């Protein structure tokens, strides 16, 4: 997901500006929906929400608008558990046995002759929660075994909260609102309001341990590798209880990131650290925020964003629609250094004068390049030490750039990973005259919409995961709801599209309408005032009741 | 009762829903998101209630892409009568109305629909929607940030044998 709101310092109108491109699944349980809610005189709502939530998850009202992005934030804790060595179903607090709960659950099946049979299962809990087993890595032996504490299911307030955001005034009250109830499950909320103030909070639910108690809690190997884990058999590393909290043993809100600014904000994922440069956010919990090197899609918004020059709407809308291949800007030049160094090999040459005619987009008509480039970074991900210049954390915005063609050793594995994504493409059906609309689609009914966009993790803004499904890469996930709102004197205007459209059912008139638009890179108006509303030409009206 | 709403759909089909209060304001979202989307809120609360396997057999997947026995198991467990009960005694009028609202709207479609924009229309699954369905969809996306990615390895926890 991205977010990006703007101020009055940096707005070419001197008011707020919010732009919303969540990155969710284009199907099942997250598929977004757009509607507008008014309860006349006390609350006037739209945008657009999940599959069976009567309340808006991302909008905007008269004077605001407001988005989400999910948090790097810990939201559960694993607790690794000594094991009693004379029962592995006991486990050991303070040194004392204690036995595992054992809760069953029955299911019913429906077999090969259609007849239902019940199966029973037993699901072990600890005092912190249920077991949880990854073979080889979290295993439950005659020594350990994993417990999962999820903070989130004693959270009664995630309803209460979006309802509570949707009836927010201004980001002033936004903040208030969700600093006291402290009902976001897992994700940052950003927004802008008319008065030009843009809000960053990574004001969500976090298991909370003092700071003192981190050092000996912790699995030191299993934090490394950015795991929850804490020591399950020391009552001290119980998440430490504040009265500040609206639940126990969860961050009280003053100690979680918010950046409020007349300039911008952004995340695209990232930690809350490098929200705005020029204000870094540190000195958090290791659970909550930290300082790691931020992702493609940040770094690109950050060089849009950074500087002196007014943000209009349609440099906003534009950070979306160009379909920029981000990470391009830190391999490419470089990759084509070496692609003239090798003009001899034959195994490079159709490789080497696609990425030369690429023009470094993930647009419909972006050329074959793309797949070629796409193919040799799944295998410089796995290269050692290749950057020219690797990850500075004095300067985390411009690095890791350029490959490390310096060394023979680099020089050697890059080529051979380039040869390797080549004849991977090559092996594939595409001919080299295909474009990349030819294969990223959508399906409806029978037939296909091409995509723009490509994945997040090659630093396009306008992030689509897509899978191989039979001839095409279907679209899976991604650019969802988009919405961009500014605040002229009328009222607010917000312009954008639900990219898969209305409906997941072949049969309505909105199962592929705004698909048609997303294809062709199209927003629309989303009408938010009785004005609006009125002069739509497509305009109907039903009243029910019971 | 007591249930009324007013919707305007613009272009694209999106809802505007005018109600006087909570249970009317659901009673619209409801009805306007079943019209849309009934399939698919039937399927993702026979998930949510861990009755794919009923439905389906074990062969299948929820859209989550968990296998439906496993899937079911998990939400079996996640969705305990207790946890519903005591999730919906934290909820304020407000939101007690709004979910109200909601399921009767989603049920009033249910039960004109004719097939226009319902591609499931006869299937047993496709049913009249409670509050705790609801509830169990409100859960689920709670936990996806949690327990919900671990629904897997919940489901594979069990003690060790005598091996060595
Ligand atoms: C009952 C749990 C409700 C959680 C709703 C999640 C918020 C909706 C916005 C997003 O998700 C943003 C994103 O896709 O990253």
């Amino acid at each position: 997901s991205n977010a990006i709101a703007v101020g009055s310092e940096r707005s070419a109108d001197g008011k707020g500006m919010l732009l919303a491109n969540p990155h969710f699944p284009w199907n099942g349980a997250m598929r977004f929906y757009q509607m507008h809610l008014t309860i006349p005189g006390r609350l006037d709502v739209m945008g657009a929400s999940l599959p069976g939530l009567p309340v808006v998850n991302i909008g905007f009202s008269r004077h605001l608008a407001w988005t989400h992005t999910v948090d790097t934030s810990s939201h559960f804790t694993l607790y690794r558990l000594a094991l009693d060595p004379k029962d592995p179903r006991r486990y050991l607090v303070d040194g004392r046995s204690l036995p595992l709960e054992e809760k069953s659950v029955a299911i019913e099946v429906r077999g090969a002759d259609g007849k239902l049979s019940r199966v029973e299962h037993k699901v072990y809990q600890s005092i912190y929660g249920p077991l949880v087993v990854w073979p080889g890595k979290l295993d439950w032996n005659r020594s350990e075994a994993y417990a999962l504490r999820d903070a989130n299911l004693e959270n009664t307030r995630v309803l209460q909260q979006w309802y509570s955001i949707n009836q927010a005034s201004d980001v002033a009250d936004l903040r208030r609102r969700v600093e006291a109830l402290q009902g976001i499950p897992w994700v940052n909320t950003l927004a802008a309001d008319e008065q030009g103030n843009a809000l960053y909070m990574n004001q969500s639910v976090v298991p909370y341990l003092k700071p003192e108690l981190i050092p000996a809690c912790a699995i030191p190997q299993l934090v490394a590798e950015g795991l929850p884990a804490l020591q399950g058999q020391d009552s001290r590393c119980a998440w430490s209880r504040d009265p500040a909290a609206a639940q126990a043993g969860i961050t009280p809100a003053a100690q979680l990131p918010v950046l409020l600014r007349r300039d911008f904000v952004q995340n695209s994922n990232d930690s809350a650290w490098l929200t705005n440069p020029a204000s870094p956010l540190q000195g958090f919990s290791p659970l909550v925020s930290q300082e790691k090197p931020i992702g493609p899609r940040a770094r690109y918004a950050l060089s849009r964003l950074q500087g002196k020059q007014p943000l209009e709407a349609k440099t906003l809308e534009e950070m979306v629609t160009a379909n920029h291949v981000f990470s391009a800007d830190q391999v490419l030049p470089d990759l084509l250094r070496l692609c003239r160094d090798n003009q001899g090999e034959k195994s490079l040459a159709r490789a080497c004068a696609a990425l030369a005619q690429w023009d470094r987009g993930a647009n419909l008509d972006s050329g074959s390049g793309f797949v070629y480039f796409q193919r040799f970074m799944q295998r410089f991900a796995e290269l050692d030490g290749a950057w020219k210049e690797p990850f500075d954390a004095q300067r985390p915005l411009d690095t890791p750039q350029g490959i490390a063609l310096d060394r023979p050793q680099v020089a050697t594995q890059v080529r051979q990973a380039l040869a390797d994504a080549a004849a991977e493409v090559e092996k594939s059906g595409i001919p080299d005259g295909a474009r990349w609309g030819d294969l990223q689609v959508s399906t409806r009914g029978q037939e296909r919409i091409a995509i723009p966009g490509g994945d997040g993790h090659f630093g396009v803004y306008n992030a689509i995961q897509s899978v191989r499904k039979g001839d095409h890469l279907e679209v899976v996930g991604g650019t969802s709801y988009i919405q961009l709102v500014t605040f002229p004197e009328e009222g607010p205007k917000a312009r954008g599209l639900l990219a898969f459209s209305q409906s997941s059912d072949p049969r309505s008139p909105h199962y592929r309408d705004q698909t048609e638009l997303f294809s062709r890179q199209q927003w629309q108006t989303l009408p938010f005032s009785d004005r609006q509303i009125d002069a739509d030409p497509q305009l109907q009206r039903l009243s029910i009741r019971e | 009762t007591g249930l009324a709403a007013d919707i305007r759909w613009t272009a694209y089909g999106v809802p505007h829903i005018r109600a006087k209060d909570e249970r009317g304001l659901g009673y619209g979202i409801g009805y306007a998101y079943a019209r849309d989307n009934a399939c698919l809120l039937a399927e993702e609360i026979v998930t949510a209630r861990g009755e794919r396997a009923r439905y389906f057999g074990s062969e299948g997947k929820s859209s989550a892409e968990l296998d439906n026995l496993p899937s079911d198991i998990f939400y079996a467990w996640l969705n305990q009568p207790e946890a519903l009960q005591a999730f919906w005694q934290a909820q304020t009028p407000a939101v007690r109305q709004l979910l109200e609202g909601y399921a009767a709207g989603f049920n009033r479609f249910l039960r004109e629909a004719d097939g226009k924009t319902t591609s499931c229309l006869g299937q047993p699954w496709l049913r009249a929607i409670a509050t705790d369905d609801l509830l169990r969809l409100t859960r689920r996306l709670l936990v996806e940030g949690g327990v919900g990615q671990f629904a897997d390895a919940l489901v594979a926890a069990a003690p060790p044998g005598a091996e060595k």
